[PDB]
DNA sequence: CAGGATGTATATATCTGACACGTGCCTGGAGACTAGGGAGTAATCCCCTTGGCGGTTAAAACGCGGGGGACAGCGCGTACGTGCGTTTAAGCGGTGCTAGAGCTGTCTACGACCAATTGAGCGGCCTCGGCACCGGGATTCTCCA
DNA sequence: TGGAGAATCCCGGTGCCGAGGCCGCTCAATTGGTCGTAGACAGCTCTAGCACCGCTTAAACGCACGTACGCGCTGTCCCCCGCGTTTTAACCGCCAAGGGGATTACTCCCTAGTCTCCAGGCACGTGTCAGATATATACATCCTG
């Protein structure tokens, strides 16, 4: 009756990707909650102080990019990236 | 009469007597080209050669003069990309690597090129055999058509040894595979969880070209998975064993791979049947299997006979899944075509019928 | 009700191991005791702040890693 | 007459939810407008770092010869490389212990 | 005579023992009346939950046992194994909490 | 066309004539001030942005900046500021 | 009608814009609404934190017989005073310079 | 350009350590020193220039170079903050 | 004869003159060169402010200042006058920059 | 060295409670449509960044002598580690109670939004006085008998 | 405990450019009113923190013995520092050209807002199997005669 929600759905879906006979604790699965959510707050706080810096009103794909560029050490980012554009490229052919 | 099959086995195994000493010399040379591999500075450091056994049971042999060997080479994060999808060839990619893929060289683009790598594995073991001339040992470069790199040695006279790469992962077992090696109510499922915690091989081959790519597919390999679980054959795992019974596993094994090998290469319209389908469905036999006084060597010709039978049933309705790869069932027409599959079946009728003629050789 | 000499000078030699440490002076549990009792002063410091604002009387687990996130010492596995 | 749904995540291709992701950009005072592929961007970087650490962690489970992931293993596998290792540099994992390592002087 | 060990050795072994542990190394009935004690002095009668008891504790290790590896290293430098308050001293003027 | 811009000088300038009557300041001395006021401005602004999220609120009142300044300020810094924020308050309602 | 205007600053009793800083909290995406005695909350904690600042660095300015604040008067200040050492402890101030301080074991 | 590394002069190395109050200095120091400068500097230029390109401009603003201080923790005080 | 001084007054007048200045102690035209250059792998062809490149001076001014007074803290640490090179690692490395 | 003692990794047998599915359903996300304003673009100005040249002098660079500090070696003595027998209090299981968190409904005061006035703060212009800067003499401070 | 070189503070005069004040104006803050909804109270439930009581046993504690490590002293030998001479290249003043930042105007398309509808994700409930525990072995390592 205080309905809450989480991530936990997804972290399983991928893990079941990656990983097809491996199970989760239920610690596991709030340490990855909680590192998500520090992920997206760092990203989303980067691309708004990036549109403030420029005086603009929008937070776009080139935004959440140079954020991702900013936050994210050597190798990780050039991969991050390619993920980023090859779905929003997949997604905009619809 | 299982006497005659006995002293046919007992004749395999004067081949045996043959081969321990043709085996071991090649063994020898290969044991030292082993070690001095893995000295000299290149991509291929780390390289044994993978053991799944010397004996007939457990290694590539026809004719005495041709032997096989598997090198193994451990390869970072790995990504598959089927390819085939029936379920049996893949691409190789990579991931991150953080630190440096010392391969990326053998690399077209995001795709490792199997043909380049597979080119300086060819070039740095001739030049290395070429390097040490203590026994007379030469190299043979064929038809860049199948990849493996045959030498021949004159000591005591001529030696071929394929030699075949194979990369190691460690990761996880791919989802195509999921519901593979299916043993769960025949021996238990603590042995799957841990044979299935065990790496899984990767070896050139081009499936034929209906394709772009070439070469640059691979096949999935349980060399050592199949080693292991035809070595444990049993529900009990103390078959073959004194401190178990024996039974006629093996023997069947034998009869109707030794059988098929002499039918097939007297009748040479079916090659592309390989030694492969008589492991699957033996292993398929064996599973369902779930007595072990369902092998026992006083009646060897019985279970054998059944065994034909069980042959019979799995060429007649279209299928004989992969053990690893249920989603990959290589009994397509679109690799054997159904007539041919009907006449192996007419020469097993041939063979049934004429009380086993083919092995009155000697 | 001193309650520091509840960490034990074993808990400091355990504490010590599981940094790397093999020999261990007389005098660094009296030194140690002073560095845990600043460091909680200021975490509990800020986590009633948070809690005092709440108008509640409990203090609660994200009280606690609101306080700690907020010293640069982000702490997974209690929510958030 | 309708266009029975498809969900904007089945459209880029991922698994987790790119809805949820527009609403808790619009709902978070970020700013005044949101764009329309930045949700699909930000859905597809949290999916790409969340496999990059759950397959790490996958490995030293098995490894261990484990089942499932405690977060002993999640620490084992962002130790154990450079880049995640930097950035998540000042972050500590409850119950995740530390990594074996005795200084060469004290053997 | 019977197995008199060397200095250094069961040192050595605990070192492997607890580098290997993830548990928490210091009572929490000790640790959970220090919290208390501490802080009545900002509020009184606070309560806690059991979270945030557990929490403090974890952070509180965590940095306990990050201090000591810097503190160790500290040691090492001035050509010593023995850590002293010395160490700490200088390890905590270094990282800028002085 | 010449692009009017802000920055705290004049405040600066008035508190500076009120605390010292005979001391100047230097042009690069007030881009410190201006860089100083600024940084603590969004520092103060971000903590009670959080602290209004946390509480399921969505207004910032005095209530949240007096709970910043105490969370941010040490010591008698806090004492002092959050003295002087209340007594300003208490002028200001009282028209 | 229409009695003279007030500034909000005038009625706080403060030397810095309420207006202004009223202004920049509603732009600066921090809140759906902003109460009305926040800003005057803020002006007055930023007025008395710059006074604070500029007592300290008028004196530091006084004792080198100067009549006018230089960036090197305001780091002396601020690295001189306890609390205001502890705020602004990783700020770095251009033309600052350091302060004077040698070991002890270092003299002759 | 290239060889800009060794105009870091070993006396101005002499001078930021006189200012950091050292009396007594190795040899070995220079070159380390050259090193530590190095790694920083390409730690800050790459975020100026990231910055840069994100605002479509092509030259360096003091502006980049404050946020990218900023963002690393290093605040700068006295160029536009 | 005349009046050499002895090792370690000049420098000690040099740590004096140097703490009560506010200048520059970097040499501008190499800086500035160092810095295009270093620039020229992110992107080519790239232009300056003045104002860039001064905050890019004093900033690296700064942190290098303040690791030289951690480098003397650990020399000091070891019973030493003279800093090496083992300092400056000891230094970052408890400060958490490797 | 070579045995001897101890510690640790390794196999099995048993039981449990925590994880993985499965079901019911409600709330939040998707489909379709409209209306405005933000952003993309094109053109134009004019500032300021880059490039060159010539002269000067300050700083860097190279050499040299020597003294002081780094570093290795040797001895001693004491403080810390290891092991054992006592003793204290932590941990676990169970019971009982009530304070306080969490939610729900009502309503009222408070903050957004808008339209019209008007003064505060910004940009530009001008001027003197605070502060470099050079001389020139006073007075500290270091280095030896 | 002196006395002389040589830095360093202190006073004095000149001069220059930047801070401090004035003026004109424009746009952003103030005043006055309306509206809707966030949040403040008031009640009620029922979780979960707090206080207690036995009981077992693991961990803390205190003590003794001995050894290895810290610390102090001595001695040598490089290697950094202080000084002097040469050279090189920053720095300052200057002029010139053009790239690109910054602003304006215009238009369109992209996003917010609403409404209707239905499926995905959440809460709750089971079922069973991975893992924790206990016992028995075998291999590995440290230590001393
Ligand atoms: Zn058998």
């Amino acid at each position: 009756r205080s309905r809450k929600e989480s991530y936990s759905v997804y972290v399983y879906k991928v893990l079941k990707q990656v990983h097809p006979d491996t199970g989760i604790s239920s610690k596991a699965m709030g340490i990855m909650n909680s590192f998500v959510n520090d992920i997206f707050e760092r990203i989303a706080g980067e691309a708004s102080r990036l549109a403030h810096y420029n005086k603009r009103s929008t937070i776009t794909s080139r935004e959440i990019q140079t954020a991702v560029r900013l936050l994210l050490p050597g190798e990780l980012a050039k991969h991050a990236v390619s993920e980023g554009t090859k779905a929003v490229t997949k997604y905009t052919s619809s | 009469e299982p006497d005659k099959l006995k002293k046919v086995l007992d004749k395999l195994r004067l081949k045996r007597k043959d081969i321990s000493e043709a085996a071991e010399t090649v063994n020898k040379v290969v044991e030292r080209l082993l070690r001095r591999m893995q000295k000299r500075e290149s991509e291929f450091k780390g390289v044994e050669q993978l053991n799944t056994g010397s004996y007939y049971e457990h290694v590539k042999i026809s004719a005495p003069n041709e032997f096989d060997v598997m090198f193994k080479l451990e390869v970072p994060r790995i990504e598959l990309q089927e390819y085939y999808e029936t379920g049996a060839f893949y691409l190789v990619k990579f991931k991150r690597i953080p630190r440096g893929n010392p391969l990326s060289h053998f690399l077209e683009g995001e795709v490792l090129s199997a043909t380049k790598m597979l080119s300086k594995f060819r070039k740095i073991i001739k030049e290395e055999v070429k390097e040490i001339k203590d026994i007379d040992v030469s190299v043979e470069k064929e038809k860049p058509g199948s990849p493996a790199v045959t030498l021949l040695i004159r000591n005591p006279e001529e030696i071929s040894v394929d030699i075949i790469l194979a990369l190691e992962s460690k990761g996880s077992w791919p989802i195509s595979t999921k519901e593979g090696l299916p043993i769960q109510g025949w021996l238990g499922t603590k042995v799957r969880t841990n044979l299935r915690r065990e790496p899984f091989y990767l070896v050139p081959k081009n499936a034929k070209d209906g394709n772009s790519f070439q070469g640059e597919t691979w096949r999935l390999s349980f060399s050592h998975t199949e080693k292991y679980i035809l070595n444990n054959h049993g529900i009990e795992k103390t078959c073959c064993e004194s401190s178990g019974a024996k039974c006629c596993r093996k023997e069947c094994l034998k009869l109707m791979k030794y059988l098929l090998e002499q039918l097939k290469k007297e009748f040479q319209e079916l090659d592309a049947f390989c030694s492969y389908h008589v492991k699957t469905a033996i292993f398929h036999m064996w599973t369902q299997d779930p007595q072990d006084s369902q092998w026992d060597p006083r009646n060897l010709s019985s279970c054998f006979d059944k065994l034909l039978a069980f042959f019979l049933e799995c060429l007649r309705t279209e299928k004989l899944d992969h053990y690893f790869i249920p989603k990959f069932n290589l009994f397509s027409q679109e690799l054997i075509d159904r007539k041919s599959k009907e006449f192996l079946s007419k020469k097993i009728e041939y063979e049934r019928n004429n009380g086993f003629p083919i092995f009155d050789k000697l | 009700r001193d309650n520091i000499q509840g960490i034990t000078k074993p808990a400091i030699r355990r504490l010590a191991r599981r940094g790397g440490v093999k020999r261990i002076s007389g005098l660094i549990y009296e030194e140690t005791r002073g560095v845990l009792k600043v460091f909680l002063e200021n975490v509990i410091r800020d986590a009633v702040t948070y809690t005092e604002h709440a108008k509640r009387k409990t203090v609660t687990a994200m009280d606690v890693v609101y306080a700690l996130k907020r010293q640069g010492r982000t702490l997974y596995g209690f929510g958030g | 007459a309708r266009a029975k749904a498809k969900t904007r995540s089945s459209r880029a291709g991922l698994q987790f939810p790119v809805g949820r992701v527009h609403r808790l950009l619009r709902k978070g005072n970020y700013a005044e407008r949101v764009g329309a592929g930045a949700p699909v961007y930000l859905a597809a970087v949290l999916e790409y770092l969340t496999a990059e650490i759950l397959e790490l962690a996958g490995n030293a489970a098995r490894d261990n010869k484990k089942t499932r992931i405690i977060p002993r293993h999640l620490q084992l596998a962002i130790r154990n490389d450079e880049e995640l290792n930097k950035l998540l540099g000042k972050v500590t994992i409850a119950q995740g212990g530390v990594l074996p390592n005795i200084q060469a002087v004290l053997l | 005579k019977p197995h008199r060990y060397r200095p250094g050795t069961v040192a050595l072994r605990e070192i492997r023992r607890y580098q290997k542990s993830t548990e928490l190394l210091i009572r929490k009935l000790p640790f959970q009346r220090l919290v208390r004690e501490i802080a009545q002095d900002f509020k009184t009668d606070l309560r806690f939950q059991s979270s945030a008891v557990m929490a403090l504790q974890e952070a509180s290790e965590a940095y306990l046992v990050g201090l000591f590896e810097d503190t160790n290293l500290a040691a090492i430098h001035a050509k010593r194994v023995t850590i002293m308050p010395k160490d700490i001293q200088l390890a905590r003027r270094i990282r800028g909490e002085r």
